[PDB]
């Protein structure tokens, strides 16, 4: 008994073992500023090393588009690598997962992470565990990212932890337009009218529908090409006063160039990112999530507080679960077999034999390396009721 | 009572045109009142610093919303009905005066104070193919008093601007004075958590 | 040819002269790829509490006849799918199925010397199987690799 | 249109959270705010049927409609069962490379789209990229102020 | 042997989550097996016998 | 509606939320039963009635 007690703790915890899906999913995340054609060159690049491997089939590709939160993201480029059939192929989907970062190490530009599907596709999206770090008294989402960036750096210190990452970036470029409102006025220039010609202009002005091939088709209005590149285009656009004098919009607007997050994201009424990491070959998923949550307890100040989601929440809310049924069961199973023997004291010998069971269901798994999860604890159950089965036919 | 509540907000929505533009701008809520009340938490000022504007938005902003995530708490809402706002008041004599009537300080009221959106630089219909998209922001909103107070009705022959500062005068206060909570003599903000279901 | 402006002159001043319109697309930010070969990716999301199996064969069977109407020179190519991963992980226990039944014969005769013996437990196997799958339809729980 | 995140996630999805929160059986909530658009994902107990999750979520925005600020624009707003699972994507590629992306597309959602949306099972059939034919103008700022 | 089985499959049905509704496909299947088994062996086996 | 009522002109922010901005004459002014007299309206052609 004591032995099973030491090797029930020196026993690895998991909900769910990786499994090989034969699709690994890569997801490219280019710098901030970088456009889209950037993000079509490097992903086409990635595709053709990728294609030269026998192993990897066919590539499709979803450039501009973030697969996670489904944003339209320039930078951002998602790509699945499709392997052949299980018997074809020798290598397993995690040994061309370790190929293909060692072949991508070299690309300092973009940063990939290839990832293999979550066993549990409903879960989550991602194979790696999610973790937010909610923020419960910050003020402004700079202080989120260098918090993050400590945050991320001591979790890349552990080995239990891989390929963490966060969603959120401050770091992408934006440029802020100040209204010089007594100057406008003295221009006798209505607000609104400057912001619509700002919109048109600059950004895409739905005006209304059309009809074409029997559906609507909407109507947009925008500047040509160049003349929104370049930080000049406000010299060129002019706004008509109540007057009717053309006023050039750089009489009274200044764009002055700065940098802002591109996505913002808020969690159970707290504003927090998306810390994902891949648990590192040789540890498990429950390690992997002990191992982060400590990180972000030490790292993160106390102001940050630990929120899952996913495969993680579904581990942390559900442990003991198991532990509970086995040992219900267990005493319904001594009620059952005293009412049937007529005797107290027996049901206690046919439970005695359970101990027997539980102790080579977790010797042999820790022999093989294989770790503590719900098919384990299922099988654990199984044999809780073979073990008295055989006790059964002993003592009646 | 989800059913009846899913369809009368149905047909509401469907009724929701019919109505005066004022109620449609305020909306129209539809809510189930059939949950009783479990508690009343009154909120007191004992030494009288907070007014009662104070404790009711202080109340709104932080203290109902955790009392909300309580498991269990059906609802919580405050009774003051008294939430912060940027009135404005005119003064009929200097609107004489200065010959602004209250409709042209509603128009520059609405104009001036409003966000509008904006285009993004470099986008992919482009020749040149800039390296980096660079997004344009324009907020064009009012949110202290002084900048309020700054508000331009109308520019004079002479180059002097005409604002709301001449003509009225801005303050952050309650959005309605009609009705006040005390609890004994220190005014307070009752509110009510209705338990729920089940 | 829409008018802006009458120009005073009787000659009208259309779009045409300020501004070029063509038919393209509300936005050119994303671009999805096949293999080298550009394509438009669909996807396609389950719906809450259905069966994967039968819509992928519904779908297919649709893309077939829809494939039968695509315009010259248009193909459609499904590379991810969540229903070869389940029809083939169903055949794997299949044959996990079919060899621990042949393993239980093989026991089963070398402990009980006669054929009758054997074949006996073994014919009462089946009712017991297909008893569960009834009782499994009468309860309204989905087959799963869990009850396989 | 177009606007800033932060503002949006600030002023639009903490008011629309905090009326969320109380839903019945909801395991956690998160909002997601990008320049145009605003996504608030809810999640729920296994057990929690989304249909009545999705009219709970219904009541609750409804209720808490005085609060909320999403005024500005309301061409869009849209409630959905959401189902995170996707059953499989289907790239429809153009052998002879005519056709390019957008009027791929386009003929992708105008034939296809639908009918996978009919056909049983499928929660929602949706293609990357917002594509779709549009009569863009494209204004010639030289143009436009040498005219006036 | 039968009651054994099924009563520590019972105590699965009641708990509920994400382990439960696993724990639960196994303790359904299991246990109306075993029952059909059981009965089979008390009944069809010794006749055929 | 702007000097006796008030006239719910459009929102400005605060602590993250939105809050009303609201126009009302001065509460001296209104309260008694010739308050019209104070108030004056253009009548389109630049003239105060």
């Amino acid at each position: 008994i004591g032995f099973i007690a030491y090797l029930f703790k020196i026993v690895p915890s998991s909900l769910v073992p990786s499994e090989d899906q034969g699709v690994i999913m890569s997801i490219i995340n280019l710098p901030s500023g970088s456009s889209i054609h950037r993000t079509i060159e490097e992903v086409d690049t990635i595709n053709k090393n990728a294609t030269q491997m026998k192993e990897i089939s066919s590539s499709v590709s979803l450039i501009g588009f973030d697969l996670f939160t489904s944003s339209l993201k320039e930078n951002a480029a998602a790509v699945f690598f499709i392997l052949k059939d299980w018997s074809q192929r020798e290598a397993s989907s995690d040994q061309i997962i370790a190929q293909l970062f060692g072949q991508y190490a070299a690309d300092r530009n973009a940063l990939s992470y290839f990832l293999n599907l979550p066993p549990i596709p409903g879960l989550s999206l991602t194979g790696g565990f999610e973790m937010y770090a909610q923020n419960k008294s910050g003020k402004d989402y700079d202080a989120i990212q260098q918090d993050v960036n400590k945050m991320l750096e001591l979790a890349r210190t552990r080995k239990e932890l891989a390929n963490v990452r966060t969603t959120l970036d401050t770091s992408f470029p934006q440029y802020k337009l100040i209204i010089d409102r007594d100057k406008m006025k003295y221009y006798n220039l209505n607000m609104q009218d400057v912001f619509n010609t700002i919109s048109a202009t600059i950004g895409t002005y739905y005006v209304n529908d059309f009809p074409m091939l029997g559906k609507n088709f909407q109507v947009n209005i925008r500047a040509l090409g160049d003349f929104r590149n370049t930080q000049d285009a406000l010299k060129n656009i002019y706004i008509r006063s109540s007057d009717n004098k053309m006023i050039p919009l750089n009489s009274f607007l200044t764009l002055v160039r700065s940098a802002g997050p591109d996505d913002v994201k808020r969690f159970n009424l707290f504003p927090a990112a998306l810390i994902q990491g891949d648990p590192a070959p040789g540890y498990t998923s429950g390690q992997a999530i002990d191992a982060i949550a400590e990180v972000a307890k030490q790292s993160l100040g106390d102001e940050y507080s630990i929120a899952w989601s996913g495969s993680a929440y579904q581990e942390v809310s559900s442990k003991g679960a198991g532990a509970y049924a086995f040992v219900l069961g267990m005493i319904f199973v001594f009620l059952i077999l005293a009412a049937q023997y007529e005797r107290w004291l027996m049901p206690l010998a046919v439970i005695t034999a359970v101990p027997f069971a539980v102790f080579g269901s977790i010797l042999l798994v820790a022999l093989r390396g294989f770790d503590n999860d719900i098919y384990f604890q299922t099988g654990l159950l199984l044999l809780i009721g073979l073990s008295a089965k055989n006790a059964i036919l002993i003592i009646e | 009572p989800d059913q009846a509540a899913i369809d009368v907000n149905n047909r509401i929505s469907a009724a929701t045109a019919k109505l005066p533009e004022a109620v449609k701008k305020l909306g129209v809520t539809v809510r189930k009142s059939s949950s009783t009340i479990l508690e009343v938490v009154s909120v007191y000022s004992e030494d009288s610093s907070m007014n009662d504007i104070d404790i009711y938005n202080y109340v709104s902003l932080n203290i109902l919303d955790e009392l909300k995530r309580i498991p269990g708490v059906g609802d919580a809402s405050a009774i003051g009905n008294k939430n912060y706002s940027m009135r404005i008041w005119l003064e009929p004599d200097l609107l004489n005066k200065f010959g602004v009537t209250a409709n042209d300080v509603i128009n520059a009221v609405n104009d001036q104070n409003a966000q509008y959106a904006t285009g993004k630089i470099g986008e992919e219909p482009v020749v040149n193919k800039s390296p980096q998209v660079i997004s344009i922001t324009m907020q064009g909103r009012l949110q202290t008093p002084q900048e309020f107070e700054n508000i331009i009705l109308r520019v004079n022959e002479d180059k002097s601007f005409l604002r709301i500062k001449d003509v009225a005068k801005v303050e952050i206060g309650a959005e309605q004075y009609n009705s006040t909570g005390r609890l004994n003599t220190s005014a307070a903000v009752p509110i009510i958590i209705n338990l729920q279901s089940g | 040819n829409i008018i802006l402006r009458v120009n005073e002159d009787k000659s009208f001043l259309r779009i045409k002269d300020v501004a070029k319109v063509e038919i393209g697309a509300e936005q050119y930010n994303s671009t999805g790829r096949l293999n080298t070969s550009a394509a438009v990716p669909i996807i396609i999301n389950l719906q809450s509490g259905a069966n994967a199996v039968n819509t992928a064969k519904l779908i297919n069977e649709k893309m077939q006849e829809l494939s039968k109407n695509f315009p010259q020179g248009l193909k459609y190519q499904i590379p991810y799918d969540t229903t070869i991963f389940v029809k083939a992980s169903i055949k794997e226990v299949i044959k996990t199925f079919v060899e621990a039944l042949a393993l239980v014969l093989v026991v089963m005769y070398l402990f009980l010397k006669n054929f009758k013996s054997t074949i006996i437990p073994m014919i009462a196997v089946p009712v017991s199987l297909l008893g569960t799958f009834a009782v499994l339809y009468v309860l309204g729980f989905s087959i799963n690799l869990l009850t396989l | 249109t177009g606007a800033d995140a932060q503002t949006i996630a600030s002023t639009v999805a903490t008011p629309i959270e905090d009326a969320i929160n109380g839903v019945d059986n909801m395991i956690y909530m998160d909002s997601t705010s990008s320049p145009g658009q605003m996504k608030l994902t809810v999640y729920f107990n296994i057990g929690t049927d989304p249909d009545q999750a999705a009219i709970d979520v219904n009541n609750r925005i409804s209720a808490a409609t005085a609060k909320l600020p999403e005024a500005v624009k309301k061409l869009g707003v849209t409630v959905r069962k959401s189902s995170s699972t996707i059953l499989e994507v289907v790239s429809v590629y153009s052998e002879d490379s005519s056709m390019n992306d957008i009027d791929i597309y386009n003929y992708v959602s105008l034939n296809i789209l639908d009918e996978l949306k009919r056909i049983p099972g499928v929660g929602d059939a949706s293609a990357i990229g917002n594509k779709n034919y549009s009569m863009r103008i494209w204004l010639e700022p030289d143009l436009l102020n040498k005219f006036g | 042997i039968v009651l054994v089985l099924c009563a520590v499959f019972i105590p699965v049905s009641f708990i509920s989550g994400f382990v439960g509704e696993i724990q639960r496909q196994f303790a359904l299947t299991l246990a109306i097996s075993v029952a059909i088994s059981g009965f089979v062996a008390l009944t069809l086996t010794p006749s055929l016998s």
